[PDB]
């Protein structure tokens, strides 16, 4: 199975410095170009650079220029990213991708991409607060005041997906994100089951299970 | 750098149909231009290479043309599975600069929303803010209007809202609106409204509720 | 290097033959002796 796991990369100040790993098993990695490109949230591709095989021949960007280095380590079929000076404007998820022309077709490998957050506003968790029910009711479970995304939502640990409808983070004035999940339920079904919404925070490493249930 | 411009941005479109984007170039790039499809949450998938040559597995509904600066991705025949994102691409110099994008969206039967309205939590009056939150479920198309009135009077810029995408059944989105208020002026105002407007509505329909 | 067959694709960085843009219209300037 080609295979393009991108370990590293998290959150950082304006300013600083982070390296990124993209390992590669599953196809010649030492014998094809590979190149690094990014995504900020909610917008279009933005090309970084490319690498030799042997490299022999790196190519960057110009406006990130002297931004990144890349660098790979064929004998561990790896390909890395460094980042200096980074910028709130450099934030975007990162994606290592592989375009060759072998066996006379055209092929193309997407790492799984790993999110890289700049900026100076410190981690936290977010604040659970339910929202209350009310011939079909809906109940919900408000995500406010956290920082960086993302969030993960669930509803009985999965037990209940069918008419979940989990929107996404909004950054409020105060830097903050916060989105909200609802399910609909039968307006009957309430006195009757019970529905929790297990949150979780792996920045903040957090986890909140509130149960949500009518006056 | 060049600037390759991709129109129209979001395309409605039902199963069956065609679709011709267009991809036009600062400068003459040459057949240089490649395609790709990205699905939110996945990493993007190239289609086309040289502007016409598709990649391996590639359907042949996908069909790209275009050579210079003007530059089009022509889908014979979409199914459910060919219902997101398309970026274009130029490689003839560089550095390679992407689309700007173009949404394709399954067009289904309009269908009205179920508005509902909470009340902030007990526990968040508690922390010193107060957040009302609308809900619009299961509506197509997207185009909707949400407004609040605190006691009729129609609030702005206080207010915001963010949709899902598309069912992976229905093909509806889901909209919820958020009045973010004070305690205190919050406390101080008794009705709260949701007056939402769609074409698959009669009438702007409302729900409110007292504090 | 490549072929009198072959165009160098730079996104690819390899050699693609040129019967895979004889069907073209407008195939690059190396493949009119070919097709
Ligand atoms: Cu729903
Ligand atoms: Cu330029």
């Amino acid at each position: 199975e080609v295979q393009l796991v991108e370990s590293g990369g998290g959150l950082v100040q304006p300013g600083g410095s982070l390296r990124l790993s993209c390992a590669a098993s599953g196809f010649t990695f030492s014998r094809y170009w590979m190149s690094w490109v990014r995504q900020a949230p909610g917008k279009g591709l933005v090309w970084v650079g490319e690498i030799n095989p042997d490299s022999s021949t790196i190519n960057y960007a110009p406006s990130l220029k002297d931004k990144f280095t890349i660098s790979r380590d064929n004998a561990k079929n790896t390909l890395y990213l460094q980042m200096n000076s980074l910028r709130a404007e450099d934030t975007a998820v990162y994606y290592c991708a592989s375009l060759y022309y072998d066996y006379g077709d055209a092929m193309d490998y997407w790492g799984q991409g790993t999110l890289v957050t700049v900026s100076s506003a410190s981690t936290k968790g977010p604040s659970v607060f339910p929202l209350a029910p009310s011939g079909t009711a809906a109940l919900g479970c408000l995500v406010k005041d956290y920082f960086p995304e993302p969030v993960t939502v669930s509803w009985n640990s999965g037990a209940l997906t069918s008419g979940v409808h989990t929107f996404p983070a909004v950054l409020q004035s105060s830097g903050l994100y916060s989105l909200s999940s609802v399910v609909t339920v039968p307006s009957s079904s309430l006195g009757t089951q019970t529905y929790i919404c297990n949150v979780n925070h792996k920045p903040s490493n957090t986890k909140v299970d509130k149960r949500v249930e009518p006056a | 750098e060049i600037v390759m411009t991709q129109s129209p941005a979001t395309l409605s479109v039902s199963p069956g149909e065609r679709a011709t984007l267009s991809c036009k170039a600062s400068q003459s790039v040459d057949s240089n231009v490649a395609w790709y499809q990205q699905k939110p949450g996945q990493a993007p998938r190239a289609l086309i290479y040289s502007a016409s040559l598709r990649f391996s597995g590639i359907p042949a509904r996908f069909s790209g043309s275009g050579s210079g600066t003007e530059f089009t991705l022509t889908i014979s025949s979409l199914q459910s599975e060919d219902f997101a994102v398309y970026y274009c691409q130029q490689y003839n110099n560089y550095p390679l600069t992407f689309g700007a994008g173009t949404k394709l969206e399954l067009k289904r039967t309009v269908a009205a929303p179920s508005v509902f309205i909470f009340p902030p939590s007990d526990e968040q009056l508690k922390s010193g803010t107060a957040s009302v939150v609308c809900l619009l479920n299961n509506f197509y198309p997207r185009e909707a209007k949400v407004q609040w009135k605190v006691d009729n009077a129609l609030q702005s810029g206080n207010s915001q809202e963010s949709v899902t995408e598309q069912d992976s059944k229905d093909s509806t989105y889901s909209l919820s609106s958020t009045l973010t208020l004070s305690k205190a002026d919050y406390e101080k105002h008794k009705v709260y409204a949701c007056e939402v407007t769609h074409q698959g509505l009669s009438s702007p329909v409302t729900k409110s509720f007292n504090r | 290097q490549c072929s009198a067959n072959e165009y160098f694709d730079s996104l690819l960085h390899a050699c693609i033959p040129c019967q895979l843009r004889c069907s073209s219209a407008t195939p690059p300037a190396t493949c009119a002796a070919y097709c």
